[PDB]
């Protein structure tokens, strides 16, 4: 896969975490757990002439 | 010969559903299935088992052939088993052309387990090159010109007596080989070859149900009976299929 | 933590039952609207006799 | 497969199987024997939210 | 369970034991493919001998297995090369299943 | 547990049967469809040499 860009000096892209479900107990509140996708990103670096 | 169930007024008054319909189909499916393993039964044991007394006097002689190797428990290798059972079926249609049985309208029985002893004797892995069978459902195809029609239900059939199956039932495949004299029996046996007529089975006021309503016990009940019976004839074709020892 | 105000719907509660657990307790039953019959047998030597 | 069902707690399916046959000599009482299919459940518990 | 198997009758819901020894001795990987078809085919008479309509069935298995009956399959060991496509990776219906 | 009577149109009886033990039954057998003829064989060699 290769996608051509311009300007500057490098091209990053995120990713992401894919989450996993979990049960709830009866009339208990859901703000005592939860964990975020952990979205984090990662870089190439162009060369040169 | 038959069986019945019987309903009682308050016990159906308070439940879910229906039933009293599928009640019937499981009484004439129990009725066919019956005579189904009755009929296998006679073939196996009466064409066979039967000492000193063959068919006329010419010398046709049903005559089941034992099997290579020993030990019922031998193998348990599911394959090295199939193998020895295609020159079993191959010896079955020598031991059958001497008695001039004509057409290629044979037909063959074999219990579950060995019909998957026939599977895997062919198979991807080992074995050769594929002739009869093909993957996913197998029916084979054919064989020399038997056919396998892949019984789950073996021995049993006698369907006499008490609603349980021992004590003394009409139509008997023998508990063990030995005895005294014998040859088919339940420990030993693979499967059992005919053509057809071979046997038969003649039947007099076919096949009914009724449904009669009692009174002291507030309840109703429902009977399916019949009357058939079950007979060998020229055991000049017919035999079996079996380990030896 | 937790949510207060409870009324968890179906539950013993009561006089004296106590027991300090099984919050299901006391609730219909509708079963499937189907039944499973006996699987089916059919059976060979039909013809060829 | 599977198929829904709507209010109470969980959902029961009934069983019944086979049978097997018999004789009758001449004459006899066809009411001394029988074996009586009988029945049972199988008991399925939506689990919760 | 050992026990309850559920009413009195001719369902044993039964599973297949296999020969060798467990994993230990067992993988080169084209011994446990040959093996587990056998296996299969076996597996195929338990659920027949319970009746229970034909066809209409599914096989469930880890990829590993499943690409250890790949692998069994096609060179060095089979002949005559059936149920499978040789250049993809998706098998055809094997016994009466669907894997 | 039994009923000892009936019409048992069977066992023909008679006066001088002694003890002649039950057995089933008087009435006629009787003879039905086609006979069964031995098989025919075939031609075999002489269509040949």
């Amino acid at each position: 896969m290769v996608r051509s860009i311009s300007s500057g000096k490098s091209a990053q892209f995120p990713v992401l975490g894919r989450t996993q479900a979990a049960y709830l107990a009866p009339g208990e509140n859901l703000d005592d757990k939860r964990k975020d996708i952990k979205h984090t990103e990662k870089v190439i670096t162009i060369d040169g002439l | 010969l038959t069986a019945d169930v019987l309903i009682y007024d308050i016990e159906d008054a308070m439940n879910h559903y229906d039933v009293r319909s599928e009640y019937t189909s499981q009484l004439g499916e129990s009725l066919a299935m019956a005579a189904d393993g009755a009929v296998l039964a006679e073939i196996a044991g009466l064409c066979n088992v039967e000492s000193k007394y063959n068919e006329n006097i010419e010398g046709l002689g049903t005559a089941t052939v034992i099997e290579t190797t020993q030990n019922k428990a031998a193998l348990t290798d599911q394959v090295a088993l199939g193998k020895e059972i295609i020159a079993a079926l191959t010896k079955a249609r020598a031991a059958l052309t001497k008695n001039y049985v004509p057409a290629a309208d044979r037909v063959f029985y074999c219990d579950p387990d060995s019909y998957s002893a026939i599977l895997a004797a062919l198979m991807p892995n080992a074995a050769n090159y594929a002739a009869l069978i093909d993957p996913e459902k197998g029916s084979i195809r054919n064989v020399m010109g038997f056919e396998v029609v892949e019984v789950p239900h073996l021995t049993a059939g006698g369907a006499g007596t008490a609603r349980e199956g021992t004590t003394g039932q009409k139509h008997v495949f023998p508990a063990n080989k030995g005895e005294g004299n014998v040859k088919v029996a339940k420990d030993n046996v693979i499967g059992l070859f005919m053509h057809r007529s071979a046997v038969g089975t003649v039947k007099l006021r076919d096949l009914a149900l009724e449904r009669a309503r009692r009174a002291n016990f507030q309840a109703d009940q429902i009977i399916a009976k019949y009357a058939m019976g079950h007979g060998g004839l020229r055991p000049e074709a017919a035999g079996a299929v079996v380990f030896k020892v | 933590a937790s949510m207060t105000g409870g009324q968890q719907m179906g539950t013993n509660q009561g006089k004296g039952v106590v027991a300090a657990g099984d919050k299901l307790a006391l609730f219909l039953k509708v079963f499937g609207g189907e039944v499973l019959t006996a699987f089916a047998r059919t059976s060979v030597t039909t013809s060829r006799h």
